[PDB]
């Protein structure tokens, strides 16, 4: 209602969320493929 | 001018040749295995 | 000020504010599986 809840909504993660993670420097883990990546790419 | 190219680890990355095409030195990446068993199926799968 | 009567002092706010606290707790770490015949011996077969 009057209070904002937005931010804590999923937009599916949330948007504070979603910030913290952007925020935080994470090299890719790459489970799928990571192994190629470092290879040829 | 100079030859073979060292990254902080130490590992060789980098070598120069007499060509001049420079090559980049990645050591042969192992390819990861695990087992994925169940005692009663008596069957495995392999994983990478 | 403690008062030597029956009645006290009290000391209440005229005032509220609201503020977050942000707490991090760390449920997991990293899993890693090392393969040790290629770490330790580099695929040598003396070193085994």
């Amino acid at each position: 209602g009057d209070f904002n809840l937005t931010l804590l909504e999923p937009v599916a993660r949330s948007a504070i969320e979603d910030l913290l993670f952007d925020k935080v420097t994470i090299a890719d883990p790459g489970y799928m493929q990571g192994y190629d990546d470092c290879m040829q790419q | 001018q100079q030859r073979f190219v060292y990254d902080a680890y130490q590992n060789l990355v980098g070598y120069y040749s007499d060509d001049g095409n420079y090559y980049c030195l990645r050591a042969c990446v192992s390819v990861p295995v695990s087992v994925i068993y169940d005692k009663e199926t008596k069957t495995h799968a392999t994983l990478f | 000020d403690q008062l030597n009567s029956s009645y006290f002092k009290l000391s209440i706010p005229t005032n509220f504010s609201f503020g977050v606290t942000q707490e991090y707790i760390q449920t997991t770490i990293q899993k890693v599986t090392v393969d040790c015949k290629q770490y330790v011996c580099n695929g040598f077969q003396k070193c085994e």
